[PDB]
């Protein structure tokens, strides 16, 4: 078992956040 | 002291007095 | 999949059968036919199907130790989006690879100048 | 292509109904309601008119024949057996139902979206309004692109009135609209170039009217708030 | 931004879909909620004022 640590997060939706 | 401290229909009015004064 | 090699090159979906191959160029994806999908280290890729949608989420990122996960924050970008509307209940590898699930949760993005997710 | 789904010699079973997307092509509603042959046109949650110009993501066809009296079943939070089980509409799924009268060619039955006596054919039109590039759009005309001026936008579908300006912000290809904390949309992506347009709102500021006693006199000054002089 | 109740919380929309009649009714709700969180703001300010 590999501890998933903070890896894995995607940008939610297309609209663009700054 | 001034160091330390830090659209739509909102506008924010300019006050009378200016710093200067 | 933490491989310089990719062997790795197949990915099987099923309860219809969701086939999405490398195979050489273009990466083909084949739904089969009630849909056909037009030609398109460690390897990070996150699936989901919401909405009869198949969201999928692509990051590589250079490895020092292939061992272990590299301690850090990565973004994955969206890469392809397709209407196959199939349900997929088990999944399969064609050629180390860790798979986990997704549970729901609430999370607070910072967005940088740039836009990327910094954390 | 609206006429195959429409026009299609064989109907799908009212439980078996079949599902068509129609993507990838400019979609005119006036000709299907202009059309008399069918008995109902209602519109749950977008009006007949303003679909000749709203551009939606992805068209649904749902194809299926149903008795006179069935009809009204398949409206959307109405209790029908063909409501119950043979087909669901979920609460405002912002799509128009049409049925026509079809019991001279006509003369088997039986989770929203999951699958007197003269039957009609009926099918029912599901429209996406997720943010996205937009497949289906409808009869419209391009202008050229104004900016550094106020002007009144209609991009995609999308409406408003603002100043156009060249957008430095870094966009990522897959995002298509910027927005601020609220609702509005600070920047747009061109349906045409692709290029990355900052929005900012028109100049508004109060008037202040500065008076001397009326009984002194009647002239006035007036005072433009937080406005430049070149503006007005 | 928030709907209130209403299809939308983007006034434009409701306006760019539904027809005049319908309208008015989601545009009711919009404004009744936009203006009680006004008259919260205001009032918060006399008190901190
Ligand atoms: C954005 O990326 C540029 C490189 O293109 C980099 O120089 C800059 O520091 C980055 N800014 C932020 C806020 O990440
Ligand atoms: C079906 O055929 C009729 C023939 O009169 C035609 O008028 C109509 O346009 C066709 N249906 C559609 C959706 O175009
Ligand atoms: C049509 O759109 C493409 C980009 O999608 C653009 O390159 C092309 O110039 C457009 N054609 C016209 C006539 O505007
Ligand atoms: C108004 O615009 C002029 C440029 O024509 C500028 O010099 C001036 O500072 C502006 N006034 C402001 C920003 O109050």
């Amino acid at each position: 078992y590999t501890n998933s640590f903070t890896r894995g997060v995607y940008y939610p939706d297309k609209v663009f956040r700054s | 002291l001034f160091n330390k401290v830090t659209f739509n229909g909102l506008t924010v009015l300019p006050p009378l007095l200016t710093d200067e004064m | 999949s933490t491989e310089k090699s990719n062997i790795i090159r197949g990915w099987i979906f099923g309860t219809q059968s969701l086939l999405i191959v490398n195979n050489a160029t273009n990466v083909v994806i084949k739904v089969c036919c009630t849909f056909e999908y037009v030609s398109q280290n460690l390897r990070e890729f996150v699936f989901k199907n919401i909405d009869g949608y198949f969201k999928i989420y692509s990051k590589h990122t250079p490895i020092n130790l292939v061992r272990d996960l590299p301690q850090g924050f990565s973004a994955l970008e969206p890469l392809v989006d397709l209407p196959i509307g199939i349900n997929i209940t088990r999944f399969q590898t064609l050629l180390a690879y860790y798979v986990g699930y997704l549970q729901p949760r609430t999370f607070l993005l910072k967005y940088n100048e740039n836009g990327t997710i910094t954390d | 292509p609206f006429g195959e789904v429409f026009n299609a010699t064989r109907f799908a079973s009212v439980y078996a109904w079949n599902r068509k997307r129609i993507s990838n092509c400019v979609a005119d509603y006036s000709v299907l309601y202009n059309s008399a042959s069918f008995s109902t046109f209602k519109c749950y949650g977008v009006s007949p008119t303003k679909l000749n110009d709203l551009c939606f993501t992805n068209v649904y066809a749902d194809s299926f024949v149903i008795r006179g009296d069935e009809v009204r079943q398949i409206a959307p939070g109405q209790t029908g057996k063909i409501a119950d089980y043979n087909y669901k509409l979920p609460d405002d799924f912002t799509g128009c139902v049409i049925a026509w009268n079809s019991n001279n060619l006509d003369s088997l039955y039986r989770k929203p979206f999951e699958r007197g006596y003269q039957p009609y054919r009926v099918v029912v039109l599901s429209f996406e309004l997720l943010h996205a590039p937009a497949t289906v759009c409808g009869p419209k005309k391009s202008t050229n692109l104004v900016k550094n001026k106020c002007v009144n936008f209609n991009f995609n579908g999308l409406t408003g009135t603002g100043v156009l300006t060249e957008s430095n912000k870094k966009f990522l290809p897959f995002q298509q609209f910027g927005r601020d904390i609220a609702d509005t949309t600070d920047a747009v992506r061109d349906p045409q170039t692709l290029e990355i347009l900052d929005i900012t709102p028109c100049s508004f500021g109060g008037v202040s009217v500065i008076t001397p006693g009326t009984n002194t006199s009647n002239q006035v000054a007036v005072l433009y708030q937080d406005v430049n002089c070149t503006e007005v | 931004s928030s709907n209130f109740g209403a299809i939308s919380s983007v006034l434009n929309d409701i306006l760019s879909r539904l027809d005049p009649p319908e309208a008015e009714v989601q545009i009711d709700r919009l404004i009744t909620g936009r203006l009680q969180s006004l008259q919260t703001y205001v009032t918060q300010q006399l008190i901190r004022a």
